[PDB]
């Protein structure tokens, strides 16, 4: 099973996780309908995720793929933002997790930027919002993001006109 | 769910039009990530 650990604020790891989340907001060009209008977050609380089973298989996976690129895993810290987050967090990702429509093919979907991934917290295109108030720009409730370790290997680069 | 490009784990997403844009990133196994933070947070309203 999966237990979850707070961070204190005063720890090195918090403050990196958060400047991580505050220095890749960037502006989008639906001019904040999907994730709402934001320069900054006010960050609540970060826990690590923690469950044996669950890492064992990523590491598996990332040894299979380390030796398949010729060691190396490519592997780096990435945001995700989903309506199931609770179910990643205990089951993993698994194919009910992908954007099946995505634009760069059915897969789950990371991003370098904390506020692209924000955009799909509340569902694809923000769904409608926030359950209390259907508002995708509430200053109100509380939003949770992933970041996560992720292993690319061998990684096919295609530019989008985005 | 689809599968890699052949010979290839992922694909890099990267905008080319947008220059603050950073990259998106694909993955067709659930195997091949980990969710290491739970973050939780409000957005800001700008003043
Ligand atoms: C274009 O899709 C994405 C780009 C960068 C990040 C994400 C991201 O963090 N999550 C999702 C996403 C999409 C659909 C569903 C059902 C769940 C997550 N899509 C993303
Ligand atoms: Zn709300």
């Amino acid at each position: 099973g999966t237990i979850l650990i707070d961070l204190s604020p005063d720890d090195k790891e918090f403050q990196s996780v958060e400047e991580e989340m505050q220095s890749t907001v960037r502006e989008h060009r639906d001019g904040g309908h999907a994730g709402g209008i934001f320069n900054r977050y006010n960050i609540l609380k970060i826990q690590k995720v923690c469950n044996k089973k669950l890492w064992e298989r990523y590491t598996h996976r990332r040894k299979e793929v380390s030796e398949e690129n010729h060691n190396h895993a490519n592997e780096r810290m990435l945001f995700h933002g989903s309506p199931f987050v609770n179910a990643i967090i205990h089951k993993g990702f698994d194919e009910r997790h992908a954007y099946i429509g995505g634009m760069f093919g059915a897969g789950i979907y990371f991003a370098e930027n904390s506020s692209k991934s924000n955009q799909y917290v509340y569902g694809i295109g923000g769904g409608t919002g926030c359950p209390v108030h259907k508002d995708r720009s509430c200053y109100i409730c509380h939003r949770q993001l992933l970041f996560c370790r992720v292993t690319l290997g061998k990684s096919f680069l295609q530019f989008s006109a985005m | 769910m689809a599968h890699s490009p052949p010979g290839h784990h992922s694909v890099t997403g990267r905008p080319s039009v947008n220059g603050l844009a950073l990259a998106e990133y694909v993955i067709y196994r659930g195997e091949q990530a980990y969710p290491e933070y739970l973050i939780t947070y409000q957005i800001m309203r700008p003043e």
